[PDB]
RNA sequence: CUACACAAA
């Protein structure tokens, strides 16, 4: 219903940026501006973040679906 | 009908004492093992009548009770012939000569296993218990092996598991239906397991001549650890030095110097629709075995595979006994993955793409036979089309367009162009017999050609 | 001598010059400087030791060293009347033992007390979690920044019993220590993988058939550790799982020094040609010592007639086979030689962490 | 997959917790696909981004059969809570509830 | 199941130690056999891991809905120019033993589905006793009835 | 128990 407190597939937390990657991913998308906005790059955001270059770790992240976003 | 007192009370029944669970792989177990659940091993008992020879045996599975493994459940009394519950028998803490007691099902046990729709003489066979402790695991586990017999994978399908309790059933599956007699097909007369999948690229792998690093050999670390999971007496190596290299071939026959045989037959591996392209080592290209030892050649489908008549697994189940070469397939399968262990296999989105080269020669073999076709529709628009005696027109030129448009065998030039045979995953599946066909790499990398429905 | 060389501690840290990133953490968490624990990425570089043991502490070091995680007592989530209906026990359950911590101490005990008296939906967060037992936490031992879950309107979340859980993580997942983030070998040369003629290839010039590389680079990211004592825990992360690998190797030197009384642990034989078969099963043993035992023990016996282990997925066991055309008596020293080895072994790593991190 | 797309699970309602539903299971974590369709425009998508090493691993995943991280599953990789209900009328006023 | 119609039976669970990882530590959460691709052709599958390669490295989510134009050509050169090989294998190492597999290892994320057929709700055992019927005196049917 | 419906191999 979140993005996970772990990265499912090695167990880094990203829960930890979860919140602060949502916000400012929302904030990022729309000074850049439904489709066009999920092509928009997010490296540079997690990379600031802190995330490392993990493929598991950056896929969880940013492909999580929000519970708060749908109910 | 199917459901009335005949077919569903009188040639069919309802049965106690048997179980029903998803079947997944296991690796490590033998061909006539079954893995069971601990907690479907406590539901389903042997009834072991007491006597003086098994009283000491016995006792511990009554003293467990319900609340260890192994265990018991119920005690019929001899002088009561009534039974007992082992968490009310508290009092009676005594067996009999003559007393029944209801113990679970322990590693060793014999159980039937099946598989509907129970077609051939081996949809029922009887398995080794090997019980599974993990509380975790509610599957019934099996070697891959196994599958042949019941027409089975791994996709969600479901077995019946049944332990026979009574001291005929369990002689009689012990002695008569255990799957060393349906190793032999009663139909084809031929050999019914065997390598499937990873093992046969894996023993293709393993025995193949040159790797891409160079000769196909293993230090002697390697080649003792080939064995660690085949569950047999391990070869020696003492003679062998840690500096020493030793190939696949040497560890092959090592193992099947155990039951020595003669082999001598062309690999699938080497295929004439690959000769004018690859480049086939001369010791891949013909596989034999002089009383065990593979003096050259792969082993791959044509002798380890599943059904394969005249393959390794056949003879020595003629020479030495199906539950020789039962044992001989999970040690082969054993030292096949053991070797994949270090070389790995993959196929990748990669491994079916064509160089742009190759992409033009392919559409250039289509555009051919759309031109092919074109002429065809020109003859039919001059009225050139003359159909033979007993043919329409529309026949006629209904088989012309589908010869025309039949795609040729050097479709394969391009695709083997763009392919290396040493490391292409998707390539040795379909060549080691493993998995897939020329057919499937064809529509998969050059075309589908012409989509044909009732011919 | 040196056998662990060169380490390279870099923490993972938030790059506040991103504004996005900087006006989020400021505006939901009042967050201007890095986290009170941060992920920090250890690259070991080690010599002179083989691939099984530095592997073997990469293991441990994930799943196999001893950790801590937050955990509720049965009983500890109310299940109320005005409870939220969607953050559930299971879902709430998960997301609060796998919050990384640095616990120092066992006894802490944390409360989650959450009411949403607002009309939208209220995210509690790991700030929200109040210690209610133990010592006075002078050092927060997770991050504030989890979302532990959101309440509905007028709902509540009240969870009583958060106390400190040890295990491992081979058990339980939760448990895991140390994400792998680099291996390779220094002493093996790379192809350039880049080429099409490479990239179906590993990249190392040898087979792993045939290689036996001794220099290897290690990197192992840790996921919450303070931001001022990082170079501590990571040195005590390092100890710890070389003392458990050397406590685990003498849990079978035990064995070895009883062979004369006959444990059920233990078999050994008389096969033949002055050939005796030792078979050692050890319950619960994993991959770590098991080729740990059949490395070392290949490394003191070049000409053993055969030494292998498996550790079958079912039977939950490591069963450890040596062949070797010697006496009883003198195979059981060459294997408590062996295994001296290794403890030696790994007394040198844990000294050389001692003397690397400082 | 027409087929396997309908039995997957997921949130199979948003509104579960005022339902008392029998034999329906609701996954906790649901991702969208790092290579989404149309599709999932319009029907919220069931399923994780589960990275996939394509490889023999021990001869374990033959004939379908995956080999699965433990870790994975511990973390809530599918995890979720099936629900059953047990629904038991009174008839007259013979019976009752005690 | 993936969502190009790959059935698969979960049937080994392996700990974070003994899972296959890559050079720079990725590892999968599960493990599907090359063997289930060539017959079954479900090439969408291994399109969509190529992808997803690049997309997760990117940040991104892109549209992989049918009959779009594709060119998988181009997606691997996408897979080199994000910093990956052109395929999108890696060099893995074996969790057990940390020996790096000869072979590069296809690895990457494909959206994968848990289809509702649980093996706790399709497993039955039964006993010797239990509920019979009133004509026959055979077993009841099934796992509904408590025996058959 | 008699339909019927949804599913699995
Ligand atoms: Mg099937
Ligand atoms: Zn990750």
């Amino acid at each position: 219903m979140l993005i996970p407190v772990v990265c499912f597939t090695c167990g880094f937390p990203i829960g930890t940026y979860a919140a602060i990657f949502d916000k400012a991913r929302t904030e990022y998308i729309k000074t850049k501006m439904l489709d066009a906005s999920l092509q928009i790059e997010l490296k540079d955001l997690i990379t600031a973040l802190g995330i490392p270059m993990r493929v598991c770790c950056r896929t969880h992240l940013i492909t999580t679906l929000d519970y708060r976003k749908y109910y | 009908r199917k459901e009335g007192r005949i077919r569903k009370s009188l040639l069919g029944s309802q049965v106690w004492s048997i179980s029903r669970s998803t079947i997944c792989g296991n690796s490590d177990l033998h061909l006539d093992e079954v893995g069971y659940p601990i907690s479907f091993a406590r539901t389903l008992q042997v009834a072991e009548t007491v006597q003086h020879y098994n009283i000491n045996r016995l006792m511990p599975y009554f003293l467990n009770g319900k609340r260890q493994y192994p265990g018991c459940s119920r005690v019929y009394k001899q002088i009561t012939q009534s039974v007992h519950d082992i968490e009310g028998l508290k009092q009676d803490f005594r067996l009999e000569v003559g007393d029944i007691l209801y113990r679970d099902v322990v590693t060793g046990d014999v159980a039937f296993f099946n598989r509907q729709p129970s077609l051939e003489r081996s949809s029922i066979g009887v398995h080794r218990i090997v019980v599974l402790e993990n509380p975790k695991i509610s599957t019934f586990q099996m070697n891959v092996s196994a599958c042949a017999w019941y027409n089975a994978d791994f996709d969600g399908d479901q077995m019946n598991l049944w332990v026979p309790w009574s001291v005929m059933s369990r002689v009689e599956a012990e002695l008569l239906c255990s799957v060393r007699n349906w190793f032999i097909s009663t139909k084809s007369s031929g050999p019914v397991n065997g390598q499937v999948q990873d093992s046969t690229v894996g023993s293709f792998l393993l025995t193949r001549t040159n790797t891409p690093m160079g000769k196909n050999v293993m230090n002697k670390l390697h080649a003792m650890g080939l064995f660690q999971t085949t569950q047999t007496d391990p070869p020696c190596f003492a003679n062998y030095s840690p500096t020493d290299l030793l190939d696949g071939k040497s560890v092959v026959s090592m193992l099947l110097r155990q039951t020595p045989i003669n082999y001598q037959r062309a690999p699938t591996w080497y295929s004439e629709v690959y000769a004018p392209y690859m480049h086939y080592n001369k010791q891949d290209i013909s596989t034999q075995i002089r009383n065990g030892e593979l003096i050259e050649g792969v082993l791959d489908k044509k002798a380890v595979g599943a059904g394969s008549s005249g393959g390794i697994y056949h003879l020595i189940s003629r020479r030495y006994g199906p539950q020789q070469a039962l044992k001989m397939i999970f040690a082969t399968q054993q030292l096949a993955l053991n070797y994949v262990r270090n070389a790995g296999f993959t196929v990748s989105t990669a491994d079916m793409l064509l160089t742009p080269e190759a992409h033009q020669e392919v559409q250039e073999i289509i555009n051919e036979l759309l031109l092919e076709s074109e002429e065809i529709n020109n003859r039919l628009l001059h009225g050139d089309i003359m159909p033979p005696i007993g043919l329409t027109t529309h026949d006629f030129y209904e088989k012309l367009q589908l010869n025309a448009l039949k795609f040729p065998d050097r479709i394969l030039k391009p695709i083997m162009n763009s392919i290396n045979p040493e490391t292409n995953g998707l390539f040795q599946m379909v060549a080691t017999g493993a998995k897939g066909s020329n057919p499937n790499m064809i529509h998969i990398m050059a075309g589908i050609g012409q989509i044909e429905i009732n011919t | 001598e040196k056998i662990f060389q060169n380490v390279e501690i870099k923490p993972f840290l938030i790059d506040f010059s991103n504004l996005f990133i900087k006006n989020a953490a400021k505006k939901l968490f009042q967050l201007e400087e890095q986290l009170p624990l941060v992920p920090v990425n250890v690259v070991m570089d080690f010599k002179g030791i083989s691939r099984a043991a530095v592997h073997g502490l990469s293991r441990v070091l994930q799943d196999e060293i001893p950790n801590y995680m937050l955990d509720i007592k049965p009983g500890g989530y109310k299940i109320e009347d005005s409870t939220d209906l969607f953050m559930t026990e299971q879902f709430i359950r998960n997301r609060i033992n796998f919050i990384p911590i640095y616990a120092k101490n066992e006894t802490l005990v944390f409360a989650l007390r959450s009411l949403n008296n607002s009309c939208e939906v209220k995210t509690i967060y790991s700030r929200d979690l109040i210690q209610v037992a133990g010592p006075k936490l002078k050092y927060p031992i997770f991050n504030p920044t989890f979302e532990i879950g959101f309440l509905q309107p007028g709902k509540s979340l009240i969870i009583e019993d958060i106390y400190i859980k040890k295990g491992i993580g081979r058990k339980h997942a939760a448990f895991n220590l140390a994400v792998k983030t680099h291996f390779s070998h220094l002493d093996i040369e790379q192809y350039p993988t880049d080429k099409k003629e490479y990239m179906a290839l590993s990249g190392y010039k040898q087979s792993s058939m045939t290689s036996d590389p001794r220099h290897h680079r290690l990197g192992l990211c840790f996921p919450a550790v303070p931001l001022p004592h990082i170079n501590q825990a990571v040195r005590t992360y390092l100890k710890n799982a070389c003392r458990i690998i050397i406590g685990r190797i003498q849990s079978i030197q035990k064995i070895y020094e009883n062979f004369e009384e006959p444990q059920p642990e233990l078999v050994l034989f008389s096969m033949d040609e002055e050939k005796t078969k030792a078979i050692i099963t050890i319950k619960d043993e994993t991959h770590t010592i098991g080729n740990l035992l059949k490395t070392y023990i290949y490394e003191m016996i070049p000409d053993i007639s055969f030494v292998g282990y498996q550790c079958v997925p079912h039977k939950q066991e490591m069963v450890l086979t040596i062949i070797h055309k010697a006496s009883q008596e003198d195979l059981i020293t060459l294997l408590e030689k062996s295994i001296q080895n290794i403890i030696q072994t790994f007394q040198i790593l844990e000294k050389n962490v001692d003397e690397l991190i400082a | 997959e027409t087929n396997q797309g309908r039995q997957t699970g997921g949130w199979y309602c948003f509104s579960w917790p005022y339902r008392v539903d029998m034999n329906r299971f609701f996954q906790f974590y649901n991702e969208m696909p790092l290579v989404k369709t149309i599709a999932h425009n319009y029907v919220i998508p069931n399923g994780l981004n589960t990275i996939v090493a394509y490889m023999i691993y021990g001869g374990y995943n033959q004939e379908d059969s995956v080999i699965v991280s433990q870790s994975f599953i511990d973390r809530g990789g599918f995890a979720g809570t099936f629900y059953r209900e047990e629904k038991v009328e009174l008839e007259s006023d013979i019976e009752s509830f005690g | 199941s993936s969502r190009s119609g790959n059935k698969g039976i979960a049937a080994l669970a392996l700990p974070t130690s003994d899972m296959p990882f890559t050079e720079d530590g990725l590892q999968p959460d599960l493990i599907v056999n090359p063997h289930s691709h060539p017959s079954r052709m479900t090439n969408g599958q291994m399109i969509e891991t190529t992808v997803g390669l690049a997309n997760a490295l990117q940040g991104v989510v892109t549209d992989g809905t049918a009959f779009l134009p594709i060119n998988v050509q181009l997606l691997s050169e996408r897979l080199a120019q994000e910093g990956l090989r052109f395929n999108g294998c890696q060099k893995m190492f074996n969790g057990q033993t940390g020996e790096y597999f000869d072979a590069a290892i296809f690895i990457g994320p494909t959206y994968h589905q848990r289809l509702q057929k649980f093996v706790l709700d399709d497993r039955y055992a039964v006993a010797s006793y239990g509920p019979t019927d009133a004509l026959t005196g055979q077993p009841l049917d099934g796992k509904r009835s408590h025996g058959g």
